[PDB]
């Protein structure tokens, strides 16, 4: 009848195990991204820090090198792993091929790998996804995405977590040229976006902006209380 | 039914059912009846497709030169052992410089299959093989099974409706030891066509014919091929 | 009975079985009227049941002969009207296996074949008809596999 | 309750039950005995026949394993080849370091250790077939040795393998092996096989013979009926 | 195949329905339904109709196979389809 | 019946940690330690299992272990288990040591053994480690540091940690009692003398059942100070001299 | 009881108790064997029987009594099938002792490591407990003669007089009155010791062909079986 | 759960683990054998009584010592006592000549039981039911440690397991209180020996060995009988 | 009950194989066609939110040069498989240094179908529609996870191929050219589609032994719309 | 537990025959209670 799932399929023609994996990911840290001709954004925040404990040993996100960055999400543990996996690779892809890493070839790898990852009796499956943030070279952008069977698609934006359709639906709006158009008015849609998800309420919220191949930096609460200012005044003359 | 999971345990009785079942693979595929005479040999096969345009898949191959083969049930294990069949046929005529009979050249075939219906771990393997071929003293035809049993013989049929074959068989297989290679092949198919349902062609692209000699190697006989052998054919009565 | 308790539902008639056994044993006048017993299967068989007033004679009825079971469906099938050109050789060697019931469940079939029926049975396929009912008919075979 | 599923385990009771399906597996099988005579060692085999059911000679149960030994096996026919092909190749690193015959006795041990280690791992299966060794040499002499599924090393001046071992070797008793010559222990065999196996079982079958000894200067080969006057001593006294 | 739409040939009796409906167009879409759940899609499809004050199933020509192609999927399960192919 | 089965390899079912669950159990099973912010230096404490003062105490430091000069470790959990950890990290450190010449930074080393811990966690069917030990040092660049091992491969690494489920008690004082800047490292050290007189279930806080465990920062020796029991005897007077101070109050 | 796979493994029970090889314990009882072992001043006397069944029985083969070395003999019990394979690891590791060490070992060790092995398969159950049993004598140097036993559980053991197994529990609690005595002892008084031990556990007394007794006594050092023209000497001479 | 499987330890859903856990109630179940921390020595006495008369212990013997300055005793059950020595045999006298001097014997309780630990804890299969008493030598200060199944190596001055574990434990907890005098301690330690042991005490029904300063000294119960019974 | 994959049934045979045959029903449906001039391929993307990419995922890839491909059911088990043929119609280049035929395609990847080893721990449910033009011309070809090959004039997978299969052989032409095959692939396309069509929605294959390649090139998808 | 004592507090009183009870008595009914407590030494240390 029904043997739950091990590694075989099911009945159905589908497995368990797998989905039973993906609702790790709903469950896990939620985040938030967007892309432009040049510039692109992201956001995680659902850090649930207390700044009563490190902030460093929290930290997550990460980047391969500065056109090309790490955003997962769920547990960091088998994450971390994602991250050094994937920064071997990247460093052969370095020392091999010596252009700038492509997004098809890590993409690839990190699949391949995940799909012997969910396939021995032996090697467990991951429970969590991933999604690559970065530019193409001469500033176009790039983004994708992991599943926890190894494979990769690419989005317009990103959009995870609770509410990945209630937010893909805000970002219909954001399929307009205007966005970006200007880097203020980009940050100012990510906090909009962004505030139907969780609490939002600006302490753990955390948004890195790369513009062109320039390697991003984390918004400290000066500028982001700059950008939610104009947010503010956008919605008060909005009237 | 929990005893004729691991082909290892030996069941209460002592009858392993994984060999029966894989038995039932090899009855569940194509009607072929092969056959022998003294002169030549004529082994005959069915052709089945998924659908109309779709070309009947053939059976009957050819590997070495006086060694002609039929095949039915999984084509997974069939490859396997066919492509095993090329080097073990080529063992002989590289080293030795000469072809290898059937033999003693299957011996290595049911050592081969003895392992996977031995240790745990491992599954039979059905087996729709009908091997033949030509030593100093004459044809040998083989039977292939899960069981790893070959038997010599001058007729043998396995697959569906095969049961109604060897009845056919047993008169005729006696007599058919005489006349020459035109007459035993449209008597050859004067059997299958027995076993199937007589309201139903029997076509040219969905049956398998094949032929082999001493001093005449294996030829595949598919569609036009098959032509001269289905002219000057009695119909089935009714 | 089983192995462990408790209970089974018919305990109370397993005791009586076992009770008939006691009869057997130790009543005298139980040697008179003998009973016929059948069971479908052997599977759970007492080893007390074995006497002359118990169990005595216990006859293992396999699947009968090609042979019995055309004897055993032409006993059943002289009333009925059948075409004529019954060669017996061909229906005989097709029974294999199967069960005298599922024989009559052709000799039941055979005599609905008179008036139309209004599928054509025609003639001597008659039998290898029903017969591959039960456990026939592909369909599959190849298709989905190989 | 599940404990005679696994044969490397053992049961509550003290033992394994797959050795006694493996070893009721070979009451399953054909009869084929075996008898020593004083300058030789007899071996038969009767193959059962159903309706040919193929060429008539081949396929048969008779091995011949060594030079100076050879095999009467029973059981499923693929383990019986494999079995012979173990000793075969038994026989051939004998040959190969030394070169000279193996004696019976050791042999007997070498095979007992493959059949024994079969027994031990769960990964593979204990052979449910049996065979019958035997050997004659000059300074040897005529043994037969009986080796069980159990992996018991052992042997009898005759055995009994079949559907019944009891009736088979009941006669064997009153047989006379030392004064009478090898060819008349063939026929020894040849009348009661007839005899006992009846008919009514199994309508058609086939007695396979096969001798080594003094005779044939130590070589192992199966002989076959018309010759020694065999066949008139086969049909002579099995007719009672 | 021709066995649903004649389901719907004595449901078109039922409900408000004409003659210019097409049946086979999401007919094999939902196989192996029987006549039990396409029972329920015509049952459902007046539920939305009672909602959205309509009458005529024809009126409502196309958006009666809207309503039909949302219900029906829905009862059968929802599962999300990237990780099919993936 | 579909969590019921051993598995220990593939995860449970709705997303949560089949294991992990179960592995923070064991933690909070017969665990004790704590931590808390110092400038220039650091404090750990310990606790012995055993209080019977048959015992040799011949192990000298034994909660406490010390993976290098500057850098040292509090194992909570199986101490079996543990032990293959203890040398396991400390040739980790150092190969490090040996291949650089230079004191093993511990954002790699604690990272390094999480992730040595999470194969065992992973695959193979093998059994995961049930012991939570920390991490104190001092490196060229963050300088102080503290981390906590976890079993899944995702440290509970902060500058706080609960050992065992009885430190709950301990966590809502800590936070409370949460400062920056101010050390006087004596002044956590007589706030971790009131965690074990009244969040821990022993009180009085028992000398030899106890241990404290210190690292004052020295260039360049790093001196590792195990006190172990001399003047803790003395803290447990200055302890009580506040608990008579308080009662003056009322 | 049972919980879990503690049916087909040796873990221990929730009373420490272990399931395979307690199973093991009376696998030596089944196979219906008495071999006792009996050490006097200078001497020590093993004592076996053996059951014919069929008049083919051969001597030789199914003769119970093996010999590891020259000067080391010994003795089995139980199934006779995995004995034999502990035989020929006995000549292995004391060729080992040879070999490597020079010279003979005192078969003290001999014991340890097929017992070490013995607990390799009582180890892992999925080689099979090898329910054999191991009886032991031999001779070190100014000890006087030895005796030990090992049974499939895997240590070393060897006392003054020790005998285990079928019916060995009887014939012990028989000699502990009867051994002592325990003074120096003639050869016949020895062969007394094994004859009036078997007439408590059995009382057949049949005839001294079937039973097996060896010897192991300081002349020449070497291991010897009682040839039967002194064996039925010394049962007409105890039985006046 | 479960949930733990095997390689290197079972499963338990409270505390400890289950499994090995009914190996450790074997444990308890084993051959009781005390042992003495004295001033500049260490003292194990063990226990073994024969089934029957027809036994003599001369020749198997419960105390084997791997080093000259080392011995040992067994807490436990059969010949996985005897695995562990002919590994320590070879484990002990590897490092021995590692460094080509013995080293103290802390090191020694290091290195000889990390693998014991291993061993042990690491399935083996069926569980190993067989603990120890360690004691040595070490710079003028001897040592007496407790191993188990499961891998805690405790430090004791009196300890005994098997029988008595429960009493003797509590009668050295209480008589016994730090360091006291060398055959004074003896003396409390055998007479809680005797509390559970049977009223029959012969030469071979038990075993007193003694590690010297000087090194290890294995006696015979020849000596043992003609000491004291009450051995002080 | 109790169903032990590629251990065999009580009755018996393979029962993963059967829910192997499943997995294609998840997958796009795909509508082959082969015809004498060439072989004309369509399948629909089915993009569930306007993020997706429409090239990011397409069931049409090329294993060599003259040989084209469509994948079914998994992907990323169909790229393993995709480009291990690419790896191995480039050892094949380089020996015989003659291009694989599509043929040889097949059995290289038959053999390795049910391995029941590493892969195919669980088999792969991935079929495979091998299409191209060999020294015979245009071919395409048809197999599944358990391996059978037969050549087919049209095939069809996934989801509608029931229903597709049905119209299917009806309106086929043997005998006819391309220019036919146009509009006898858009007939049994709007018919399985629910919604609109556009370049984004489906995808188009044609490959031609005169015409390549061709594959298919941008914006000729639109084209075959305003052509209705 | 402490009406436990009380009642073996009043049972030893009641042995020796006295209207009252000695406060060493009581600690004799906590004698009896301190044998039950848990287990050991087996598993943990």
């Amino acid at each position: 009848s029904y043997d739950r799932a091990i590694t075989v399929f099911s009945p159905d023609g589908h497995l368990f195990q797998v989905e039973y994996a993906q609702e790790a990911v709903k469950k896990g840290s939620t985040a938030v991204g967007v892309r432009g001709r040049d510039i692109v954004v992201l956001g995680v925040e659902k850090k649930s820090v207390a700044k009563l404990q490190d902030e460093r040993t929290v930290r997550k996100i990460c980047a391969l090198d500065d056109n090309v960055c790490m955003a997962f999400a769920g547990l960091t543990a088998d994450a971390r792993i994602v991250i050094n996996r994937a920064r071997v690779e990247c460093q052969s892809h370095r020392l091999t091929v010596e252009d700038p890493v492509t997004v098809e070839y890590i993409t690839r790898y990190i699949a391949s790998l995940k799909q012997r990852y969910t396939q021995s009796n032996g090697r467990r499956p991951f429970g969590i996804s991933a999604l690559i943030v970065g530019f193409d070279f001469d500033g176009t952008p790039r983004l994708y995405q992991t599943d926890p069977s190894g494979t990769y698609h690419a989005w317009k934006a990103n959009a995870i977590g609770r509410g990945a359709k209630s937010v893909r639906e805000f970002l219909e709006k954001n399929y307009t040229d205007e966005a970006i158009e200007t880097d203020d008015l980009t940050i100012k849609l990510v906090i909009k976006a962004l505030l139907e998800v969780v609490q939002s309420g600006g302490k753990n919220i955390e948004l890195a902006v790369m513009r062109r191949d320039q390697s991003l930096k984390i918004l400290n609460p000066e500028e982001i209380e700059k950008y939610v200012a104009e947010i503010e005044k956008e919605k008060e003359e909005n009237e | 039914n929990q005893y004729d999971n691991d082909v290892t345990v030996w069941s209460p009785q002592g009858r392993i059912h994984q060999i029966e079942y894989a038995m039932e693979a090899v009855k569940q595929g194509s009607a072929t009846v092969g056959l022998k005479s003294k002169t030549h040999a004529v082994l005959v096969a069915l052709k089945r497709a998924q659908s109309e345009l779709a070309a009947h898949q053939k059976k009957i191959l050819h590997v070495d030169n006086h060694i002609g083969i039929s095949i039915a049930g999984l084509t997974a294990d069939a490859r396997l052992l066919c492509n095993f069949m090329r080097q073990e046929c080529l063992d002989s005529r590289f080293v030795f410089d000469r072809p290898l009979p059937v033999s003693r050249l299957v011996s290595l075939i049911g050592s081969k299959t003895q392992i996977p219906t031995q240790r745990y771990g491992r599954r039979p393997y059905g087996v729709g093989l009908l091997i033949a071929g030509y030593d100093d003293m004459g044809p040998h035809i083989f039977q292939t099974c899960p069981s790893a049993n070959y038997f010599d013989c001058r007729a043998m049929s396995i697959g569906a409706r095969s049961q109604s074959a060897r009845t056919y068989l047993e008169r005729h297989m006696s007599e058919f030891m005489e006349c020459n290679l035109n007459e035993l092949v449209k008597h050859g198919l004067r059997a299958l066509r027995e076993t199937l349902p007589a309201e139903q062609d029997l076509t040219t692209k969905n049956v398998s014919i094949g032929i082999v000699g001493k001093d005449l190697e294996f030829t595949i006989y598919d569609d036009d091929d098959v032509s001269p052998f289905l002219e000057g054919l009695e119909e089935r009565p009714q | 009975k089983r192995f462990d308790s408790e209970k089974a539902g018919d305990r109370e008639v397993q005791r009586t079985m076992l009770e008939l056994l006691n009869q057997l044993d130790g009543f005298q006048p139980n040697t008179q009227v003998k009973v016929i017993a059948a069971t479908n299967r052997v599977d759970i068989l007492d080893p007390a049941l074995l006497r002359s007033g118990r169990l005595d004679r216990k006859i293992e009825f396999p699947m009968p002969n090609e042979e019995a079971r055309a004897r055993i469906m032409q006993i059943h099938s002289r009333k009925m009207n059948v075409s004529p050109d019954v060669n017996y050789e061909e229906l005989a060697r097709c029974t294999d296996d199967f069960n005298g019931a599922q024989c009559k469940a052709v000799c039941v079939e055979a005599g609905m074949i008179a008036l139309r029926r209004g599928a054509t049975e025609l003639t001597h396929e008659d039998y290898m008809e029903g017969i591959l009912e039960v456990q026939a008919k592909k369909k599959a075979n190849l298709q989905y596999y190989a | 309750t599940g404990y005679d599923l696994s044969a490397s385990t053992f049961s509550p009771d003290g033992r394994v039950f797959q050795v006694e399906y493996a070893m009721k597996a070979v009451e399953n099988s054909s009869t084929a005995i075996g008898i020593r005579c004083k300058d030789g060692v007899v071996f038969g085999v009767e193959k059962l026949v159903l309706s040919k059911l193929y060429e008539e000679g081949s396929n048969k149960r008779l091995f011949n394993v060594d030079r100076h030994v050879g095999m009467a096996v029973a059981g499923l026919l693929a383990d019986a080849r494999s079995l012979a092909d173990i000793a075969r190749e038994e026989a051939s690193n004998f040959r190969s370091n030394f070169g000279y015959n193996i004696p019976l006795k050791h042999l007997a041990d070498r095979v007992a250790m493959y059949v024994h280690a079969y027994t031990l791992y769960s990964a593979v299966r204990p052979f449910g077939c049996s065979f019958m060794l035997g050997s004659y040499s000059v300074n040897d002499g005529a043994q037969l040795y009986m080796i069980d599924p159990s992996g018991v090393s052992y042997g009898y001046w005759g055995c009994a393998i079949g559907k019944a071992r009891q009736a088979a070797k009941t006669e064997i008793e009153k047989l006379q092996m030392k004064e009478m010559t090898c060819r008349d222990i063939v026929k020894e065999v040849a009348k009661i096989i007839y005899i006992v196996h009846d008919e009514v079982k199994d309508k058609a079958f086939e007695l396979e013979l096969s001798w080594v000894g003094e005779l044939t200067n130590g070589r192992h080969e199966i002989v076959p009926k018309d010759i020694r006057e065999e066949a008139e001593k086969y049909a002579k006294e099995s007719l009672k | 195949l021709e066995g649903r739409t004649h389901i719907f040939k004595i449901h078109a009796r039922s409900m408000s329905v004409e003659r210019d409906i097409r049946f086979e167009l999401l007919a094999r879409l939902c196989p192996n339904s029987t006549g039990a759940e396409i029972r329920s899609v015509c049952t459902e499809a007046g539920m939305f109709a009672i909602r959205a004050r309509r009458k005529i199933a024809t009126e409502k020509d196309f958006l009666e196979a809207v309503n039909k192609v949302i219900k029906s999927y829905a009862k059968f399960s929802a599962t999300p389809r990237y990780m099919t192919y993936n | 019946s579909r969590r019921y089965d051993s598995r220990t390899t593939i995860f449970s079912p709705e997303g949560r940690l089949y294991q992990v669950e179960y592995a923070m159990e064991a933690i909070g099973h017969a665990g004790t330690c704590l931590g808390i912010l110092a400038n220039d230096g650091v404090l750990l404490a310990a606790e012995r299992r055993n209080i019977h003062k048959l015992l040799d105490e011949v192990f000298f430091s034994e909660k406490i272990y010390k993976l290098n000069e500057d850098m040292a470790c509090s194992v909570a959990g199986i101490t079996s288990d543990a032990n293959v950890l203890t040398n396991e990290l400390r040739l980790i450190a150092q190969r490090y040591l040996l291949q650089y010449q230079e004191p093993i930074p511990c954002e790699q080393l604690v990272t390094a053994l999480c992730d040595i811990k999470q194969a065992y966690t992973q695959f193979g069917g093998k059994r995961p480690f049930g012991v939570s030990l920390l991490y104190i040092g001092w490196d060229k660049h963050y300088g102080f540091q503290l981390y906590q091992s976890d079993p899944s491969g995702n440290y509970g690494g902060w500058k706080a940690t609960c050992i065992g489920n009885n430190s709950a008690a301990a966590v809502s004082m800590l936070k409370q009692d949460y400062k920056e800047g101010e050390m006087t490292l004596k002044s956590a050290l007589a706030l971790a003398i009131k965690v074990l007189n009244k969040t821990m279930d022993v009180s009085k806080l028992s000398a030899e059942k106890v241990e404290i465990a210190t690292l004052t920062r020295e260039n360049g020796k790093t001196v590792i100070r195990v006190l172990k029991q001399k003047e803790v005897e003395q803290l447990i007077k200055k302890h009580e001299e506040e608990e008579a101070k308080a009662e003056r109050e009322k | 009881s049972s919980a879990g796979f503690d049916r087909h493994i040796t873990i221990f029970s929730p009373e420490g108790r272990l399931y395979q090889v307690e199973y093991a314990f009376k696998a030596i009882n089944q196979g219906g064997l008495t071999s006792v072992a009996v050490r006097g001043k200078d001497c020590a006397v093993i004592v076996t029987q053996k059951k014919v069944p069929d008049k083919l029985l051969d001597s030789s083969t199914v003769t119970h009594l093996f010999k590891i070395t020259e000067n080391i003999g010994c003795v089995m019990t139980g199934m006779t099938a995995d004995s034999r394979s502990q035989v020929q690891r006995a000549r292995y590791e004391a060729a080992n002792w040879k070999y490597k060490y020079g010279y003979e070992i005192p078969v003290d060790m001999l014991c340890k490591r097929i017992a070490d092995i013995s607990q390799v398969y009582t180890q892992n159950a999925e080689m099979r407990p090898l329910g054999c049993c191991m009886i032991l004598i031999g001779i070190d140097e100014e000890q006087g003669p030895q005796v030990y036993k090992c049974d499939p559980a895997g240590y070393y053991c060897g006392f003054k007089a020790t005998a285990a197994g079928v019916k060995q529990t009887e014939s012990t609690s028989f000699l502990e009155k009867k051994v002592k005595k325990k003074f120096d002892w003639t050869f016949e008084q020895t062969v007394e010791t094994a004859i009036t031990c078997l007439s408590t556990v059995l009382s057949i007394d049949f005839k001294p062909s079937e039973i097996e007794v060896g010897v192991v006594t300081v002349e020449n050092p070497k291991f010897r079986i009682l040839t039967e023209a002194e064996i039925d000497a010394h049962l007409v001479a105890l039985a006046e | 759960e479960r949930g733990y499987s095997f390689s290197l330890t079972t499963f338990s859903p409270s505390g400890k683990l289950v499994q090995i856990e009914y190996a450790l109630a074997a444990v308890a179940g084993g051959a009781p054998s005390v042992g003495i921390k004295a001033a500049n020595g260490v003292v194990l006495a063990t226990e073994k009584k024969q089934k029957s008369i027809l036994y003599d212990e001369r020749s198997v013997h419960k105390v084997e010592p791997i080093t000259k300055h080392i011995g040992l005793v067994y807490s436990g059950m059969g010949p996985d006592y005897r695995v562990l020595v002919h590994r320590a045999r070879k484990l002990a006298q590897q490092y021995y000549l590692v460094y080509q001097e013995p080293i103290p014997t802390a090191q020694l309780v290091q290195r000889v039981a990390s693998v014991m630990q291993e061993y042990t804890q690491s399935g083996g299969v069926r569980p190993f039911g067989v603990s120890l008493l360690i004691c040595g030598w070490n710079e003028g200060r001897p040592y007496l440690f407790q191993s188990d199944p499961s891998g805690a190596y405790f430090a004791w001055k009196a300890t005994a397991m098997g029988k008595n574990y429960v009493n003797g434990k509590t009668f050295l907890e209480k008589r016994y209180n730090e360091d006291l005098e060398l055959e004074d301690a003896i003396h409390t330690a055998i007479l809680t020996l005797k509390e559970s042991f049977e009223g029959q005490m012969t030469e071979d029904n038990i075993e007193v060995g003694i590690c010297n300063e000087a090194g290890f000294r294995r006696l015979t119960p020849t000596e043992v009988k003609d000491y004291l019974a009450a051995i002080a | 009950y109790d169903r032990g994959v590629n251990t065999f049934s009580p009755e018996g045979r393979l029962f993963q194989v059967e829910y192997a045959i499943e997995a294609i029903k998840l997958g796009s449906t795909a509508i082959g066609i082969q015809t004498s001039e060439g072989v004309c391929l369509a399948v629909e993307k089915r993009i569930t939110s306007p993020l997706m990419e429409p090239s990011s995922i397409e069931k049409i890839v090329e294993i060599d040069a003259h040989i084209g491909c469509a994948m079914s059911g998994l992907i990323a088990d169909a790229k393993t498989l995709i480009d291990k043929a690419r790896v191995e119609t480039q050892n094949h280049w380089f020996t015989y240094n003659e291009t694989m035929t599509v043929e040889s395609v097949t059995q290289a990847v038959s053999n390795l179908a049910l391995q029941f080893g590493e892969e195919d721990s669980r088999p792969f449910g991935v079929a495979l529609l091998f299409g191209g033009v060999d020294e015979k011309g245009p071919q395409l070809f048809h197999m599944d996870p358990s391996g059978t090959f037969v050549q087919c004039d049209a095939r069809a997978i996934g989801s509608a191929s029931e229903g597709a299969q049905s119209s299917l052989q009806e309106v086929y032409h043997k005998s006819m050219t391309l220019k036919e095959a146009i509009k006898s692939s858009l007939i049994i396309l709007k018919q399985v589609m629910e919604e609109k069509l556009n370049a984004t929605n489906i995808e188009l294959a044609t490959v031609q032994p005169g015409q390549n390649f061709h594959m298919f090139t941008k914006e000729e998808l639109e084209e075959v719309i305003k052509d209705i | 537990e402490v009406k436990g004592v009380c009642t073996e507090a009043g049972m030893y009183a009641l042995r020796e025959r006295r209207v009252h009870v000695t406060q060493e008595d009581f600690e004799m009914a906590v004698a009896k209670v301190m044998q039950k407590d848990s287990e050991k030494n087996m598993s943990i240390k």
